[PDB]
């Protein structure tokens, strides 16, 4: 209540308790403290409440997003808060928006990019990397390419056409791979 | 065309005012009100000769619990702002031993761009005054030749974010070593 932790707001954010934040507004003012802090943060991969907050989903719905984003944007570091990247060498450099993509929620993507979320974000982490690179998945190291390797037309569509921020289809990863590199990266030889 | 992206971390003191040059850079207005510890997640759209770069901007720092994620920020780095204080001249006899064999042996193999800020202080009545008590002086060009010379940095130049002289430049420059992958 009149003391907000680390442990306390990601146990209200994961049930996406909207009340709870009430008086998630005058503590930080109080206090002059901020979400991108390293009190509010996790100290083991540098997650901060947003991504926390997408990775628990109710029915594909979370209410607590606007309201955190627009504590966040109240506090002054709405910019700072939406693209914050993680920190573990094993999830280095996701963002906010990769997570929303890979959740196939186009409302919180859209609501995310509109208000500052950085579309070139490469997710250079060991758990995006080729599969004989000791890695899980590489969808290509960005937004736009993760897009379009989860089979996400509409969100594709979106992001190259938004009047917010557009992610040029010509832009290269680390590896210098583009989207249709990408696309190529993944395919498989099964038919569907 | 497609903008490309380079990753530029800054590295240097406690209160050598890197992060004011960030935000001076950024939004072309120094704040003189509220100055942030760490500047950070911010693209910079620069052009150096018939191409786009966006600059990503990590500030590292060391006041606490950032010295021990200053690791954190130092691989897949493109290029380095290793800066220090010309109104201080205990910032240079810190530059070779403790900042060097770190970023080193962390990031190996990255171009070292090393600045010198707030340019106008040197001549600073105040500054010389407190310098000359304890027998000090402003840091010469000569000490940041010899800076440049043993640590075989690509660059060397003073910029005063007060007076807003020479932060493009020195940051086209930055770009510009970080063009050539090694």
């Amino acid at each position: 209540l009149k003391v907000f932790n680390r442990p306390i707001l990601f146990d209200i954010v994961s049930r996406g308790s909207t009340a709870d934040l009430d008086g998630l507004l005058p503590f930080l003012l109080t206090h002059k403290k901020r979400l991108t802090d390293e009190e509010f943060r996790e100290p083991s991969t540098g997650k901060t409440c947003l991504p926390k907050a997408l990775l628990n989903l109710s029915n594909g719905r979370n209410d607590t997003i606007p309201v955190l984003l627009d504590i966040a944007e109240r506090t002054g570091n709405m910019r700072e808060f939406i693209n914050s990247p993680f920190r573990d060498i094993y999830y280095r450099g996701q963002t906010a928006l990769h997570i929303a993509i890979e959740r196939r929620c186009k409302h919180y993507v859209e609501l995310l990019v509109a208000q500052g979320a950085d579309v070139h974000a490469q997710a250079r982490g060991r758990f995006f990397q080729p599969k004989d690179e000791g890695g899980y998945f590489y969808f290509g190291e960005l937004p736009l390419s993760l897009a379009a390797c989860t089979n996400q037309p509409h969100i594709v569509n979106y992001l190259t056409e938004n009047p917010h921020k557009k992610a040029d289809m010509r832009r290269q990863d680390s590896r210098g791979n583009t989207v249709l590199h990408a696309l190529v990266a993944i395919a498989d030889n099964t038919r569907e | 065309m497609a903008a490309i992206r380079k990753k530029l971390v800054i590295v240097g003191d406690g209160a050598c005012g890197k992060t004011c040059l960030l935000i001076v850079f950024s939004k072309d207005q120094f704040p003189e009100v509220y100055v942030p510890t760490v500047f950070e997640n911010y693209v910079a759209d620069i052009e150096v000769d018939g191409k786009q770069v966006e600059l990503a901007l990590w500030d590292t720092a060391g006041q606490e619990d950032y010295d021990r994620l200053r690791p954190l920020s130092y691989p897949d780095t493109d290029v380095i702002l290793m800066c220090f204080s010309i109104d201080s001249p205990d910032s240079l006899e810190n530059i070779p031993e403790k900042w060097t064999p770190e970023v080193k042996h962390f990031c190996p193999n990255v171009p070292i761009i090393l600045v010198g800020n707030k340019k106008d202080l040197r001549n600073d009545e105040h500054t010389r005054r407190e310098l000359a008590k304890m027998k000090q002086e402003p840091v010469k060009p000569e000490e940041g030749r010899d800076m440049a010379n043993r640590i075989g940095a690509f660059g060397y130049m003073e910029c005063s974010a007060k007076t807003k002289d020479g932060v493009r430049e020195v940051f086209e420059m930055a770009t510009r070593a970080a063009l050539q992958a090694r």
